[PDB]
């Protein structure tokens, strides 16, 4: 995941510090055959949570149980991240992506 | 006692998991509450307000008075006070009389000046011997020294094996007899210009306290050697060599040398900004102020021998009125107690009544603990043997008269040891851990030779293998074992090794170990603090290499550094350069764990942070998160709200409600103020908001670096995107320097604001007075924007009032930092109206630094508005083609820097690991990680080896013989013929000092080729191909640069130097004329007028 | 001498090309003897 | 390498910084061929005379330093063209600081200006030291004279109040109701139109009868009005800071040359 | 290459992790060897044949008695294997080894212990990262 | 000239009063505070004489108890002054 | 290899959801002790596996160890099938070959729950909540009959000596 | 683009205090071989063969040349017992 994110930021200075998969790995399978059900591929978008329709932070979406978000009206980035908000500001600091 | 009850359940049942689990934990709790200072001097430290009628005459000249009165009682010379003494105090404050190196058989010299204990300021550089110029060793350095001390190497110089022989025949310390000779010679040498009725000499016998008959009748080894020295030393000798002084007297007055002088550490200012040992030479000084104090090894007060040679004591405690002032005569005050009281100690060491000397367990330290078995609980401390015992009752009350009545009326070597415990003193016990003693004695022992002859790796594994099997047997303050635990932990982190952890264990017990036993500031503390944290920082990375999470907090890194600090302040100075160093080592620190908060006095908090989430989660970007989430960031680390607003500028009126709390405190990180990044970044309407609304724009840092000063020092930002001698650059240059412009007229309508509504105090001259210690060279915001290329900056700073010809450093005027940019545009409006040809203390040009860069534009640009190219150096007598020669290969970059970006595993982390970084030689892609590369030289203008693929590949070398073959055509038709021919300090012709750096950089090449990175194994055929073909291409336009420097001058006919031409009459007179004319300048006057 | 036997390959071989490409202008012989020194390198690392 | 000072802390420092006992030392045929040097003659041992001279003379005859030094070391500049960095001195922020005199500052351009309110009832204590046979102050850096503190002021008005106002209030009320520190202790003020009026200064020798050379300082106004003989003899360190003078003639001048 | 992708389906977009990092560089702890059956010298000659690191006074008594041995061509001890390691499965033991059907890095202690630890090889080949490295270079 | 500061931040002069802070001070300026009688005051005075240390330093110690004892001391202490106390009040 | 997967999956860190506190707890930059994982990898692991066998729990005495109505004692006597035919198949070689099989079926099972994470229910003590009677029956066997000369002389050189070590078990 | 270009400017805030100096070093080689003085100054040897340390007579009758300096009773000196007889007697 850390080479993932080093890919998509073209910094060699990130460096992962934890994760959480929301998702039990008989569902990643799932998902996976459904995929090729539709005959299409699966692309990881790295979004900020703040990017989002609506935000929610790490401590909301484990309480809440749910990712309240419409992904019909979502904009998903591929390959090429922005800057993650805030950025600028403190460019050595911690941030996180989905 | 957690630690100790851990210990013995060790040696009870071995290893058993958590046992040395919860001695671990112990350890580290434990260091973490006693590797803290005070709250309050935390924030003394870091206060930054200290850089920024007949009655009034009388309180401020009385509360400066000398803390202290040389009262007499008895014989002693005890030192009284009458003012509450802070720590960190300076008291005394004198010249070293007369001072000695270590002088030491081998004939090795300690690299620095054996006069003046000091690092020399210019290694290329000396002063010179009166008797044998060249002949005799021993240099000078600076000319506050040759006035000083030349004179007593008059005498010394035709007498030095005269006293070799002497030390050889009385046995003694080759340093301790060398030292008092010249006190001898000094002294007789004053007796000469004073009136022979007072004197210092004639002050220190009679007036100081002067151990004698506790010599005669205790330690009289002491007294027959010092006899044999003194009978040798009255019958060879003039006379007039011991100042006609008596047999007797002269026996008072070597003993009066060695019980007042002590060892001094010469701490140098340019390997403490590279990161190296401090601490370069040690050796006696002797001062009459430092030798009024008593002595005791619980001291109040620690001496040292400043950068600038001034000896000088400060205050450990909290001496009140009526206090006492003591310093350690012993050097290495750690050092045992029959090794402090051994029979070659100074009798005033060997006579000291303090609780670690009188109580047999130290005074509660326990230096020499051996695990007790009778009661397998506690440790067994020693005690004065019988034979000791005996010759030591005569200093003590009436020690003189109980020592004779005992011998006119009336199992020696072994000393008994006595449990603290259960209280067992039989023969059992004295001969078990008698054994223990003499194995880890003969086991150090083994690694002190192994070491000392350099063969490192097994002296490290004997150590380890005293740390790993005595150990339990040991207490955790013994001087056997710690001395096992600093070399272990210094070379599992160098040398061969660095498993990595096992030298944090090593390093961990070493601390407490120091605490508990050395006094509450001291020298050796600043060492091992830094190399705690260090080591920390080295292992927290380590960690990051395993499983990644979060590694040691930033307490483990930062409060051991914050400890070497205030250790760097009492002992070593509040302003000298090793206090400043490891300052920078903080600074460092702090922004790579990101906690960008100075500890302050303020600690503004912020207790309503929840409803301005509006405002808050803005700043940083983060709509996401709850109350309690970011009310962490307030209370942990108010500042970085103030460093995001800043360099992201926002000029919202809550925006300057914010900053205006935050203004004393500069920062953590950088040390730069709140409007500091703020203008160093182009941020003009944050700081026209500040501006306007009263912020501080004059005050620096400890370096001395303003806000004007941090705003010409930060690069240009380039890389951004399109172009504007085809001179394009990026639009994001072009904003950031007209941007800075504005702001740098804004501090001078600032400036005018506060001086027109009235007068004195004048912020206009402080402005200008804005430049930073000799560390970075005395560079002003001229210099640094000249340094950078920012065109726009140097033109307003130009037409402000700022003097073009203003000098930093080593005599360096803006146009030279302007040529050494590169950028054509700043050397353009650096001669606008001049300086076209000017010289350095050095004697170099403009000219001479664009040959040394290698740049093509730079040299016809100043070839076209009149250089000189005839300019000859009259301290190099180096020339432009002497600069073109050795510029197409050199192999150092000499740089101006705080602290080494190179070797600092914080360094990377902090800076990045990017193209730029690697462009600066930050971290490198060579053989080793970090490791210790040639040392090249020790000058605070610091020299750095280049990166190794100035060697390897031939892209650097071929790319630069390209544009030098075409500056040496440049140079062809404008240079003369005579400088073609005009020798340098080594006697080269500029051909061929062509032709010796390029043998030079070939036997470099074979060196670091043979020694390899694994990038060269891992290269393909065609690779291999490419690079050969590259270095013979490399050689080709080599020897053609060779024969363009040596054909042109093959058509003159004069090949000797002009000095050595003979002369016609008026240049005989005229030399004579300027030599006066810079000898007396006053002659001037006097001459016109009269 | 010491364990390369690949760079002692390319400077051989290029001292053997450029002492030949001046040996076939200034003078009408290719081989001319003197290039016999690195000739010698040229087989034995070959070998090796 | 016996000795109680190798084997031990001064080596416990340098393993731990991870460098070689091999290292720290040099025969003593590479110092010489490594540093190059000039030659010094018997002018560096006549020179050195009277260093010793201002050392020696320090409990009666107390140094007066210049304030207007630079930080670049001497020899190096003409005094007309270059442009060092100018810096109050040292050893005369200790001597000021002693004292009881607040802290000056020095200009870019060389000129200290004087943040004290006290003088302006007796005089001037920053004149310009001034040349003893021209009567014209020494031009230092870019033409403004060297400027060095005034004993006339210090001995007049703060060296009799520090014992006689502040150390008799606080010892007959702190001893009562519940040493000689400062140096010299000489000749008293001599007037205070003597005070008022005083600009210049000039290192002469003088002191013949019993003492046959102590230089003193002569204190003078416009035309040559002789006032003030106080002892405190020039800094000739400090002095040939000021002027990059490299040689004897400092002591040629100044009249410390015996 | 920035590409934006808008699904109609919201039964097409199945989150998977939320990562956390920081932004500043982690440098691999690098560890020039030193001779093996005596750590005495820091190593001056690795052969890889014997894949062992040694010194000048090793070298010539190892590979210098019998005349198989002589024959072992040795590299400069920078080209080491050992020197890219921490193995942080288990620390504190180097990376020797690359396996190349799994495109991982082991050390001795991580093929006993660790993750290539039960019955495999003849599908697992492994190599020295000497190797390794070599072919990242010539592509 | 000041720069105005705001009314949003409560400083609060990080002086003794709220208990841990106040005494973490206290501890670690204890270390740096002047010591008693430690030094060398010139005169020596021994306090070493191996026979009457092993009664000074037995001096200290607590009481050798054991933990049959302790039960009928803390019997006797609690119940025994319990029946006291509720008798007195 | 049973026992040392066993020691380094005990001195793995693990913690509730105080993970997310030390995270928040790292840009502040219990709180007694962080790291601790890195500190112990520093000697040989064949010290801390002696000794990992040295404190287990619940082991077996040598007098029902021997329990002549116990699984080992059965494994000797009734059923085994005497060596005739070919190869060497001999008793307690199949039996202390399923109690290893046994073992890893049990301690991989732990070792995904750990992946999970699953916390326990709130000495030397295992890994997750173990009723592990085949690893108690092979732990008291490597426990009183062996001899620590041969553990190092062999493991020593299986260790440094990973390529020759597991080459020459297959040949 | 970005991310990569503006974190490289983060790291030019800490090379902010960075100057290229204005030294011209031509490194030179220079050989050591010499005559070593330190070498012949610590090999010399005396040749008087002073005897071993015996009980001393000291001279009762001396001029007074105590403590280095010449104490005289008027102008002439003043012939007095010396110390070290005093220490005898």
């Amino acid at each position: 995941w850390e080479y993932w994110i080093q890919l998509s930021l073209f910094t060699a200075d990130l460096h992962i510090v934890g994760g959480w998969n929301l998702a039990t790995p008989a569902q990643q399978q799932l998902f996976d055959a459904k995929a090729s059900a539709l005959k299409g591929p699966i692309v990881y978008s790295f979004l900020d949570l703040n990017e989002l329709e609506t935000p929610q932070s790490l401590e909301n979406i484990i309480a809440e149980k749910r990712v309240k978000s419409d992904w019909r009206k979502q904009i998903f980035p591929s390959a090429e991240c922005r800057p993650p908000f805030g950025f600028e500001g403190n460019p050595s600091g911690t941030f996180h992506v989905m | 006692q957690a630690i100790e009850f851990y210990w013995t359940a060790l040696f009870c049942v071995p290893e058993n998991r958590m046992l040395i689990r919860s001695l671990r934990d112990a350890e580290e709790r434990l260091l973490a509450e006693v590797s803290c200072i005070p709250h309050l001097y935390k924030a003394a430290l870091f206060d930054s307000s200290r850089f920024a009628l007949a009655t009034e005459i009388g309180r401020r000249g009385a509360l400066q008075r000398p803390p202290f009165l040389v009262v007499k009682q008895d014989k002693q010379t005890v030192c009284i006070a009458e003012v509450p003494l802070e720590p960190g105090q300076l008291i005394f404050r004198e010249l070293p009389y007369v001072c000695t190196p270590l002088t030491l058989e081998g004939g090795q010299v300690f690299t620095t000046c054996f006069h003046c204990l000091r690092e020399r300021p210019v290694s290329n550089r000396g002063f010179s011997c009166p008797v044998s110029p060249h002949t005799c060793p021993f240099v000078f350095c600076s000319w506050e020294c040759l006035m000083r001390n030349v004179r007593v190497h008059s005498r010394e110089c035709g007498l030095l094996p005269m006293i070799m022989a002497a030390a050889r025949e009385a046995e003694l310390s080759i340093t301790g007899v060398l030292h008092f000779c010249r006190l001898l010679l000094r002294a007789g040498l004053e007796r000469e210009i004073v009136r022979p009725e007072k004197d210092m000499l004639y002050n220190v016998l009679g007036e100081l306290q002067s151990f004698e008959e506790s010599v005669e009748i205790g330690q009289p080894e002491l007294r027959r050697k010092l006899t044999t020295l003194a009978r040798r030393l009255e019958k060879d000798f003039p006379p007039g060599f011991y100042c006609y002084l008596q047999h007797r007297e002269l026996i008072r007055l070597m003993l009066l040398v060695s019980q007042y002088s002590p060892f001094v550490r010469s701490t140098s200012p340019s390997a403490a900004v590279q990161r190296r040992d401090p601490d370069a030479s040690v050796g006696l000084v002797f001062s009459r102020r430092l030798a009024n104090l008593p002595h005791s090894c619980v001291p109040t007060c620690t001496y040292n021998l400043d950068e600038d040679g001034f000896v000088a004591v400060r205050a450990l405690c909290h001496i009140p009125v009526g206090g006492r002032l003591c310093v350690s005569m012993v050097e290495d005050l750690f050092t045992p107690s029959a090794a402090r009281k051994d029979i070659e100690a100074p009798p005033r060491v060997f006579g000291c009544g303090c609780v670690r000397c009188s109580d047999p367990s130290e005074g509660g330290r326990m230096l020499r603990g051996i695990r007790c078995g009778v009661c397998l609980r506690g440790y067994c401390a020693p005690f004065y043997s019988p034979a000791l015992q005996k010759r030591l009752v005569a200093y003590g009350v009436g020690g003189a008269e109980v020592a004779r009545k005992i011998a006119l009326l009336a199992d020696e070597a072994e000393e008994r040891w006595q449990c603290t415990s259960c209280g067992n003193a039989s023969e059992l016990l004295s001969v078990q851990c008698d054994a223990i003693e003499r194995e880890v004695t003969q086991l150090t022992k083994k690694a002190d030779r192994r070491f000392v002859k350099g063969k490192s790796l097994p002296a490290r594994k004997i150590y380890v293998d005293i740390i790993r099997r005595f150990n339990s047997r040991l207490h955790p303050n013994n001087f056997l074992l710690y001395n096992a635990h600093v070399i272990a932990a210094g070379l599992l982190f160098r040398d061969p090794g660095q498993d990595v952890p096992q030298a944090l264990l090593y390093i961990r017990r070493a601390v407490i170990a120091a605490e508990a036993v050395l006094p509450i500031c001291h020298r050796e503390k600043i060492h091992l603090f830094t190399q705690l944290a260090q080591i920390s920082f080295a292992a927290s990375m380590a960690d990051k290499l395993s499983r990644r999470g979060v590694g040691l907090p930033g307490g483990f890194v930062l409060e051991p550094m914050y400890s070497a600090y205030w250790n760097a302040a009492v002992c070593c100075g509040p302003r000298s350069v090793l206090a400043l160093t490891t300052l920078q080592q903080l600074r460092m620190y702090a922004a790579a764990l990101n906690v960008a908060t100075p500890p302050a006095v303020v600690s503004y908090k912020l207790p309503t942070v929840g409803v301005i989430f509006s405002y808050f989660r803005h700043v940083l970007g983060r709509h996401t998160e709850s109350d309690r989430t970011l009310r962490r960031l307030v209370e942990k680390d108010p500042f970085r709200l103030a460093t995001t607003i800043a360099r992201l500028g926002l000029h919202c009126l809550m925006s300057l409600e914010i900053l205006s709390a935050f203004n004393n405190v500069h920062h953590l990180g950088t040390g730069l103020s709140v409007m500091a990044i703020a203008a160093s970044q182009s941020r003009l309407t944050l700081v026209r908001k500040l501006l306007d609304a009263g912020f501080d724009f004059l005050r620096g840092n400890e370096l001395g670096v303003t806000p004007l000063v941090a705003m010409a020092a930060m690069p240009l930002p380039q890389g951004g995107r399109s172009v504007g001698e085809l001179y394009f650059r990026s639009e994001v240059a072009d904003r950031a320097d007209r941007d800075q412009a504005e702001i740098l007229r804004l501090f001078m309508q600032e400036c005018s604001r506060r001086d027109a509504r009235a007068k004195e105090a004048k912020t206009k001259d402080q402005l200008m007075l804005a430049c930073t210690h000799r560390i970075l060279g005395l560079n002003g915001p001229l210099h640094f924007a000249a340094a950078r290329g920012k065109t726009e900056l140097c033109r307003q700073l130009i037409r402000s009032g700022w003097n073009v010809s203003k000098s930093n450093g080593e005599g360096a005027v803006p146009l030279h930092l302007a040529c050494a940019s590169g950028d054509v545009q700043t050397v353009m409006v650096f001669l606008i109206p001049v300086d076209i040809n000017v010289k350095t203390e050095r004697g170099e040009t403009p000219l001479m630094l664009a040959a040394y860069a290698v740049q093509r534009d730079m040299v016809k640009l100043l070839l076209d508005k009149g250089a000189d190219a005839n300019v000859v150096g009259d301290r190099e007598k180096m020339t432009v083609l002497h600069a073109l020669a050795a510029g197409v290969c050199r192999t150092v970059e000499v740089q101006y820097e705080p602290l080494d970006p190179r070797q600092d595993l914080a360094a990377h982390v902090v800076m990045g690991l990017n193209h730029a970084s690697l462009a600066a030689n930050i971290y490198n892609r060579g053989p080793g990680y970090l490791y210790v590369t040639d040392t090249v030289e020790d000058r605070i203008p610091v020299v750095s080896q280049l990166a190794p693929d100035l060697f390897i590949f031939p892209q650097e070398i071929l790319r630069r013989l390209t544009e030098a073959n075409h500056i040496g055509e440049i140079l062809l038709r404008h240079c003369d013929h005579q400088l073609f021919v005009r020798k340098t300090k080594k006697g080269y012709t500029p051909a061929e000092l062509l032709s010796h750096l390029w043998e030079r950089f070939f036997q470099t090449r074979n060196e670091v080729v043979e020694q390899s990175e694994l990038r060269l194994a891992a290269l393909s055929h065609q690779e291999r191909q490419e690079i050969e073909t590259g270095w013979k291409v490399a050689g080709q336009l080599a020897y053609r640069l060779i024969e363009l420097l040596r054909a042109g001058g093959a058509t003159v006919e004069d090949a000797r130097r002009p000095e050595d031409m003979t002369p016609r009459r008026t240049d005989l007179q005229e030399r004579r004329l300027r030599q006066l004319h810079r000898d007396a300048p006053w002659l001037k006057a006097e001459e016109m007028l009269k | 001498s010491q364990q390369r036997y690949s760079d002692a390959m390319l400077q051989a071989l290029h001292s053997y090309l450029l002492a030949k490409s001046y040996y076939t202008a200034y003078q009408s012989a290719p081989l001319e003897g003197e290039m016999v020194p690195e000739l010698l390198l040229l087989v034995k690392c070959c070998g090796l | 390498l016996r000795e109680k000072s190798h084997f031990h802390s001064v080596a416990r420092v340098r393993a731990l910084y991870g460098e070689e006992w091999r290292s720290l030392m040099v025969p003593s045929a590479a110092i010489l061929p490594y540093v190059d040097v000039e030659v010094t003659g018997p002018d560096t041992l006549k020179l050195a005379e009277c260093f010793q001279f201002q050392e020696a003379l320090a409990v009666d005859r107390p140094t007066l330093p210049v304030v207007n030094v630079p930080q670049i070391e001497r020899g190096e500049a003409v005094l007309e063209q270059g442009h060092p960095h100018m810096v109050l001195s040292p050893d005369a922020a200790e001597l000021l600081s002693q004292w009881g005199v607040a802290l000056p500052e020095v200009d870019e351009k060389g000129q200290v200006i004087n943040r004290e309110a006290k003088l302006e009832k007796h005089g001037r204590l920053f004149l310009p030291l001034v040349d003893p046979s021209t009567n014209q102050p020494f031009l230092g850096f870019y033409g403004e004279p060297v400027m060095v503190p005034n004993p006339a002021v210090y001995h007049s008005v703060i060296a009799p109040a520090i014992l006689a106002y502040a150390r008799r209030q606080a010892a007959l009320v702190d001893r009562a109701k519940n040493c000689y520190i400062p140096p010299h202790m000489d000749v008293p003020p001599v007037a205070p139109e003597v005070l008022a009026k005083i600009t210049k200064l000039k290192p002469g020798v003088e002191k013949d009868p019993q003492l046959g050379e102590l230089p003193v300082v002569i204190l003078m106004d416009d035309n040559n009005t002789e006032l003030a003989r106080l002892p405190w003899q020039v800094d000739i360190s400090s002095f040939s800071l000021a002027q990059s003078s490299m040689s004897i003639l400092v002591a040629r001048r100044l009249g410390l040359l015996a | 290459y920035r590409v934006l992708y808008r699904l109609k389906r919201a039964d097409q977009v199945l989150p998977t992790a939320v990562l956390e990092f920081e932004m500043k560089p982690l440098r691999i702890q690098v560890r020039q060897p030193v001779c093996e059956m005596c750590e005495v010298l820091p190593a001056t000659l690795y052969c890889p044949a014997d894949r062992a690191q040694l010194c000048d006074t090793c070298d010539e008594r190892v590979h210098s008695a019998t005349r198989m041995l002589a024959r072992h061509v040795r590299v400069p001890a920078n080209h080491s294997p050992l020197q890219f390691g921490s193995c942080p499965y288990h620390p504190s033991e180097m990376i020797d080894s690359v396996c190349m059907t799994c495109f991982v890095a082991l050390c001795p202690h991580c093929i006993l212990i660790g993750s290539h630890s039960a019955a495999d090889f003849s599908e697992h080949p492994l190599i020295s990262t000497l190797d390794a490295y070599k072919m990242v270079m010539q592509d | 000239v000041a720069p105005f500061a705001s009314r949003i931040f409560v400083p609060v002069r990080l002086m003794g009063k709220d208990s841990k802070f106040t005494k973490r001070e206290e501890a670690l300026q204890a270390r740096y505070a002047y010591p008693e009688g430690q030094f060398s005051p010139g005169y020596y005075v021994k306090a070493a004489d191996i026979d009457e240390k092993r009664q000074a330093i037995l001096q200290a110690r607590p009481p050798r108890m054991s933990v049959f004892e302790f039960q009928e001391k803390m019997r006797q202490l609690k119940l025994a002054k319990a029946r006291e106390e509720t008798e007195r009040a | 290899s049973l026992f040392l997967t066993l020691d380094v999956l005990e001195r793995k860190d693990y913690q509730p959801m105080s993970v997310t506190l030390a995270r928040y707890e790292q840009a502040s930059a219990q709180c007694y002790g962080y790291l601790r994982w890195l500190l112990d990898s520093s000697n040989s692991s064949e010290m801390q596996a002696l000794e990992y066998l040295q404190h287990y729990p619940n082991k077996k005495s040598p007098a029902e160890i021997f329990d002549p109505d116990g699984d080992l004692s059965f494994s000797i006597c009734h059923g085994t099938p005497p060596t005739k035919g070919s190869n060497y198949c001999t008793a307690l070689d199949r039996f202390i070959s399923s109690l290893v099989s046994k073992a890893q079926v049990a301690i991989i099972d732990v070792r995904r729950r750990l992946l999970r994470g699953e916390k326990p229910k709130l000495g030397i003590r295992l890994p997750l909540d173990l009723r592990s009677e085949a690893l108690d029956m092979l732990a008291s066997l490597l426990y009183h009959f062996m001899d620590v000369r041969i553990f190092r002389q062999r493991w020593r050189r299986r260790f440094k000596d990973s390529r020759g070590a597991v080459h020459a078990e297959d040949r």
